[PDB]
């Protein structure tokens, strides 16, 4: 049970993607060959809606999920730590959440009582994470998965954005395909120009009419650090 | 060809055929479940002794070839329907079950099983423990679930159940012992898998052999048959790919299930030969020229 | 060395033939596969 | 160029499930795979002609 | 909501496309047969019915 009273209008800044956002189509090794494929890809030089924090803009809104999205987040500090996918985001329709809470990675899918304002609280005094509330009940369940243990640095960094992490999500035939990729970057604006291939990392067997998506942000106490994530829709 | 190089992964555990096909409780159609299958020796001969399937018909693969092939990404669904609704579980069908409860994809690589269970899922009085949806907006997408229980109205406005044009979308299956073949419980198990595309960890009992290299052999790598010469390679395979392909669709590189090591496959026949003859009338001797 | 004159050698040097060696042995097409030579791919399919 | 085109024309599904054999013969029995084999033979013969 | 059909299989049109298509000259026949004679109602069958 938490909420924010102070609000700031979303920026909703539109930028351009420099022909980035491709992924491996199939699990077949091919070398020294030019292959022609037809699938859902991000169009070259297309709009990307950016959402920016640390400017008193704790956005965390709902974004439509039409034929998949391309999630590219640039951040020098771990402010974005997962997503939540659902139809109505209430406790009347099943939703799947993926949170990068430390010492594991959690994927769970169940009739979740969303708090309407996801939260992840960590104080800058000791750089230690304290418990937060993303949901209040669980009700009926249908998936679960806990990964291995790792620790991500919560220490705040004063420098500009240091790493780029891009993901691609697609729901087809009851499977949520996830592709991951990461490349170093040093800039403070727009989306780095370049090329990068995304490798398959997940195929989650959950049957949900996934139509809306919302990210999970981390706040350093009202207010947070600098982190920008871009959303791009794929088209056939 | 001379020898056989059949090679299968290191699987030494029998598949769970009692957890499924012999589960104490089976879910309803409107809320079905899924189970992941891995590290199995899929021999359906063990089911010959206990379970008899009234309908075992499926697509994307031949029934007789299920013992040699190797499948990947195997999942098993389970639900309970009546006699007349057991024909709706098939690609390209219409009905209450095939629209609002469980829809199969148009293209489907898997197997569907179903048997009759009257002595277990029926009583002298009504069972009324299995439910299904009959009122819904639109149609379900293939392999999707809808477990929400909200009042349904033709207009779409939320409403209380006692109001007009407001019904509960879930009805109860009334199973009695004194019923015909129709309206009788039928437990259905649907299996889906993908083969010869990704690395696999589940298939039937085929005894692997040793590796034969630099010789025309009849290999069998995870169900992929053919004749060729196996040669050590230099390509580097990423951990999510197993086979390789050329500019023309043909497998040239296959990762060894056991002893991961990338092997090259080449055609056995290569070259050219011509025959020189002075004429049959003159002599029967010939001269052979190899290019 | 060659039995051709200077002009004929110049003419032969201009044309960049695909250089079908007319003897592509099994050893050459079985090794050095990373080059992906077109001729080795054609002779594997019965085209000579 | 003609020979290279003929080589690269071997990866076309002439109405069959797959363009590469030993895959149709491994997933289907003798009777069912014969149709796809005949389709592939017809397509490749047309290419040769 | 009312009737359950033990056999609903037919030809000349796809079952899933019955909601978008528009038919003309529709006629309905009706009769009563036994269980073993219900398979004889099909194009290209032999029997008493
Ligand atoms: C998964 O969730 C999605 C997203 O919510 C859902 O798909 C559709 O959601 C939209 C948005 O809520 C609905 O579409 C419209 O909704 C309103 C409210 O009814 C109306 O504008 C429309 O309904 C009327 O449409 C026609 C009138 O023009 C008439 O047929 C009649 O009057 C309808 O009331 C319209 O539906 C929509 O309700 C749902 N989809 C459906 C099929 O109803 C979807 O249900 C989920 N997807 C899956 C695959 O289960
Ligand atoms: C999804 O969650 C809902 C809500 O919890 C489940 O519905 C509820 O299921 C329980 C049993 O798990 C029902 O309790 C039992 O119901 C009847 C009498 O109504 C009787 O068997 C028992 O005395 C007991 O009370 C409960 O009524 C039912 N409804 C509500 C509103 O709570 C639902 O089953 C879950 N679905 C799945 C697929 O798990
Ligand atoms: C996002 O795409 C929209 C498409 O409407 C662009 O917004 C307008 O596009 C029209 C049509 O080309 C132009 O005439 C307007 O000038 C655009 N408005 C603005 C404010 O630029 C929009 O530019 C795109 N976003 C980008 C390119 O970042
Ligand atoms: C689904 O969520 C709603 C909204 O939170 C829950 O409604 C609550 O119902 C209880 C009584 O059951 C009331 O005391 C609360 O005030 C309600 N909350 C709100 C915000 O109005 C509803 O119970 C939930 N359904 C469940 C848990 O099955
Ligand atoms: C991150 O999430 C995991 C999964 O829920 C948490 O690990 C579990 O913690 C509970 C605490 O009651 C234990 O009962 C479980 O056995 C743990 N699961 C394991 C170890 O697999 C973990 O605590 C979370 N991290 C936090 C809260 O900092
Ligand atoms: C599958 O089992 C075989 C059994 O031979 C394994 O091969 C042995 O691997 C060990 C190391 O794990 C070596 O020391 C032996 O020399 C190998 N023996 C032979 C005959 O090759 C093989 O590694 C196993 N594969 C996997 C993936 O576990
Ligand atoms: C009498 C009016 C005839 C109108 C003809 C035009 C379209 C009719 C087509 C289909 C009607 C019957 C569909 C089968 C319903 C199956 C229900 C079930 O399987 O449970
Ligand atoms: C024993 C003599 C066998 C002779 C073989 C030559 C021809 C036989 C062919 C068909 C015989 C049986 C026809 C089926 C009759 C169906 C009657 C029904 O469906 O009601
Ligand atoms: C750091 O500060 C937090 C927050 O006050 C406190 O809980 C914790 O004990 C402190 N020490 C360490 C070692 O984390
Ligand atoms: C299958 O179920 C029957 C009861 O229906 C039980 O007696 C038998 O032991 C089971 N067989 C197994 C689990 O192999
Ligand atoms: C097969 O079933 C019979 C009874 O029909 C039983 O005695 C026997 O033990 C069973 N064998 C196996 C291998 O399950
Ligand atoms: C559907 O059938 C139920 C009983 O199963 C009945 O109460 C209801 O009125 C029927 N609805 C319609 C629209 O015919």
């Amino acid at each position: 049970c938490l909420d924010f009273d102070d609000r700031t209008p979303p920026a909703n800044t539109q930028f351009l993607s420099s022909h980035r956002g491709v992924y491996y189509p199939d699990d077949i090794f091919r070398s020294n060959v030019l292959h022609l494929v037809q699938d859902h890809f991000l169009p070259f030089d297309s709009n990307v809606t950016r959402f920016i924090t640390f400017g008193l803009n704790f956005d965390n809104p709902i974004i439509p999920f039409k034929d998949g999205i391309y999630f590219a987040a640039t951040e020098k500090s771990n402010v974005i730590r997962g997503w939540v996918f659902g139809s109505t985001m209430n406790n009347k329709s099943q939703s799947v959440i993926i949170m990068n809470n430390s010492t594991n990675l959690v994927i769970r899918a169940c009739n979740f009582e969303l708090c309407d304002n996801p939260f992840f609280v960590v104080l800058k005094s000791n750089n230690t994470q304290i418990p937060s509330y993303i949901f209040n009940n669980a009700f009926n369940c249908t998936f679960e998965y806990v990964s291995k243990d790792f620790n991500l640095d919560l220490g705040e960094k004063p420098g500009n954005f240091k790493d780029l992490r891009e993901f691609v999500f697609r729901n087809k035939d009851g499977f949520l395909h996830v592709y991951s990729g990461y490349q170093p970057i040093s800039a403070a604006s727009g989306l780095p120009t370049g090329f990068n291939a995304l490798k398959p990392i997940f195929k989650l067997p959950l049957g949900i009419n996934i139509t809306n998506f919302r990210t999970l942000l981390t706040a350093f106490p009202w207010g947070t650090s600098a982190a920008a994530y871009f959303v791009g829709y794929l088209k056939p | 060809p001379s020898k056989e190089v059949v090679r299968f992964p290191n699987i030494t555990n029998l598949c769970p055929f009692g957890e499924v096909f012999n589960a104490t409780t089976f879910p309803s159609v409107y809320a079905w479940e899924r189970k992941r299958i891995s590290n199995c020796v899929a021999d359906y001969s063990v089911l010959y002794n206990s379970t008899s399937f009234s309908t075992f018909k499926c697509y994307g693969v031949s029934a007789t070839k299920l013992n040699d092939l190797c499948f990947s990404n195997v999942y098993a669904d389970s639900f309970v329907v009546k006699g007349d609704d057991v024909r709706q579980i098939a690609p390209g069908q219409t009905g209450v079950i095939a629209d609002y409860n469980y829809k199969l994809p148009d293209d489907f690589t898997g197997c569907v099983l179903a048997w009759n269970t009257r002595n277990i899922d029926a009583t002298q009085t009504g069972n009324y423990n299995y439910k299904y949806r009959s009122l819904r907006h639109g149609k379900l997408r293939p392999f999707e679930r809808d477990i929400s229980n909200v009042p349904f109205s033709p207009d779409g406005k939320p409403c209380t159940p006692p109001a007009f044009n407001c019904y509960w979308p879930l009805n109860d299956y009334g199973f009695y012992i004194t019923n015909g073949i129709g309206y009788q419980p039928y437990r259905v198990v649907v299996l889906s898998f993908e083969l010869l595309n990704a690395p696999a960890t589940v298939c039937g009992p085929k005894l692997s052999t040793d590796l034969i290299k630099n010789q025309c052999v009849n290999f069998n790598f995870n169900g992929l048959t053919g004749t060729g010469v196996l040669t050590p390679s230099s390509k580097r395979f990423q951990p999510f790919q197993q086979f390789g392909r050329d500019v023309s669709d043909f497998t040239d590189s296959v990762r060894d299930p056991k002893t991961s090591e990338i092997l090259d496959i080449s055609p056995c026949s290569f070259g050219g030969v011509s025959v020189i003859t002075p004429g049959t009338n003159t002599s029967s001797e010939v001269a052979v020229l190899y290019q | 060395p060659t039995k051709r004159s200077f002009i004929e050698d110049l003419l032969f040097n201009k044309v960049t033939l695909a250089d079908a060696g007319f003897m592509k042995q099994y050893g050459e097409c079985l090794g050095d596969i990373n080059a992906r030579d077109l001729i080795c791919a054609q002779k594997f399919n019965g085209l000579t | 160029q003609a020979l290279n085109t003929l080589v690269k024309q071997l990866s076309s599904n002439f109405g069959a499930i797959s363009s590469v054999l030993n895959d149709i013969l491994s997933r289907l029995d003798k009777v069912e795979a014969e149709v796809q084999i005949d389709r592939l033979i017809t397509g490749r013969l047309q290419s040769l002609q």
